[PDB]
């Protein structure tokens, strides 16, 4: 038993993490056999940044401007390949660490691990969520531009993320594997803001499911709602519709509880409804909807008795 | 009663 | 910036996971040169461990009784013998992608990082803390025996915790690699309750630390305090007092922001006496306890292992 976020084992991607030095910026890149990719702002000067010219700056980078570091030993890059805000530098060995590997795109609500990478090599590794307003409330340092995000389903290793630059308000924007950003934000030094910040509701009600198995109770109630009742409240405290695909998802967790989704919804309804403070679920006075119900019945010891 | 897991 | 719950890079481990079966009992081995280590209950049947015979139960298994399988090559045990809670089995190849690794007993207030495995492959890696009762709030299914808990010091692995089993309240008691239980607990499905354990004080302050170098700076106050009579506070709280040598963890962080030891113990103090007044520190609502000095050191300063 036991509710903890939890990463993926990150040793197949620490075998792809690698340095990537332009000029003075050092930042990560991923390799996977011959190609490396980091993001595209490895290119730019201090001042290059506020109005830059991407296409502009590649014309002037020639291949040796691109020092690949990959653990101890130097990478010759034979030439450069890059697509939307990703640079692919081709180097002269294939990566023989190479995984079974595929790049995804997720949406808001979904999860990945992150390895926090600096000069190449692993600092940590945590799990995060992709907020509604595309961004990640992820743990960067200046140097950790190209840690990547993933997940591992059997052997192979889905990279959804590629990490660029931190918003103002603390949190962190990227792009995925093939160079497009999530959001609307550009790797430029202009005026840009985060959107604004979404409860994400399903993981919301999962969180409310799991506290249930540990035995906190206070909140439920007879009642029950439809799902547009829930989501004319959902507005109004920013929580994400709630779907009728989220719906069935919590349905494991509504078949061993015995409380039905539609209940639970009720139960939420009336919590936004008062602002019930002070009160602790699962031993926190906030709602927490950085678990996915997967990680709920994944991580819940079970059993329905139907 | 403890669970050996 | 940002701040989160990160677990070290787990590839040095997961080389070593390994499958150990006996009988129908499958559960995890910790594979370091030619030596295999796991729980000792790999030996029971489903019906004699409300109270089990170990060392008979050993007597009627030999070598050719326990599967080692590591991926999908099995290893051949070629002895056998059980210190403690854990057996040694030796097998007749070294594995070569053992790391640099020593064996430890922590104290409680110190954390490590756990590679959650099942049937020999690493499931997941999360972070825990050495409660002062000797246990720690982790996530573990049934399968889960033989996890090992684990921190990365000078590249070398320091391997500290084996899980073995959960507490009636939904804590977990382990090992060390050496066999002997932490705590009073004993490897065998009986009532056994955690004992009265106390708030890690040095932990607390360490993360208040990281809440500042990260921007989080509305508990900091006027006042210092003196230490034994923050210590009178603590006392009452269930926060076990600041030693000098406390005192002398916390100096690093100390330096690094600029605020004395004595000047968040006036801060932590009123902490504890008002509560944290609806605000947050760091996204909790909690005084959150799980991070030594060296953690907040390693995730604000970029520290990799590689």
């Amino acid at each position: 038993s036991g509710f903890r976020k939890m990463a993926f084992p990150s040793g197949k991607v620490e075998g792809c993490m690698v340095q990537v030095t332009c000029g003075t910026t050092t930042l990560n890149g991923l390799w996977l056999d011959d190609v490396v990719y980091c993001p595209r702002h490895v290119i730019c000067t201090s001042e290059d940044m506020l109005n830059p010219n991407y296409e502009d700056l590649l014309i002037r980078k020639s291949n040796h401007n691109f020092l690949v570091q990959a653990g101890n030993v130097q990478l010759r890059v034979i030439g450069h390949s890059m697509q939307n805000c990703v640079l692919k530098l081709k180097v002269d060995t294939a990566n023989p660490k190479t995984p079974k590997y595929k790049f995804v795109r997720i949406q808001p609500g979904q999860t990945f691990s992150v390895l926090a990478c600096y000069n190449g090599s692993p600092s940590g590794v945590y799990q995060c969520a992709m907020r509604p307003n595309f961004t990640i409330k992820g743990s960067f340092l200046n140097g950790s531009s190209g840690s990547v995000g993933f997940n591992i389903d059997y052997d192979c290793v889905s990279f959804c993320y590629m990490h660029h630059m931190e918003l103002p308000t603390g949190v962190h924007a990227g792009t995925d594997l093939e160079g497009n950003f999530y959001g609307p934000f550009v790797d430029r030094q202009t005026a840009q803001a985060a959107g604004t910040d979404t409860t994400i509701t399903v993981n919301v009600l999962a969180w409310l499911y799991a506290a249930v198995i540990n035995g906190d109770r206070w909140f439920l109630n007879r009642f029950t709602t439809t799902l547009n009742d829930f989501n004319l409240v959902a507005m109004k405290y920013n929580y994400e519709p709630l779907t009728q695909d989220h719906v069935d998802i919590l349905g494991p967790l509504s078949a061993q509880t015995g409380i039905a989704v539609l209940d639970m919804c009720a139960s939420l309804k009336e919590l936004l409804q008062n602002g019930m403070n002070g009160r602790t679920i699962l031993g926190s006075a906030l709602l927490e909807d950085e678990f996915t119900p997967f990680d709920v019945v994944r991580q819940c010891s079970g059993v329905t008795f139907q | 009663s403890a669970v050996l897991q």
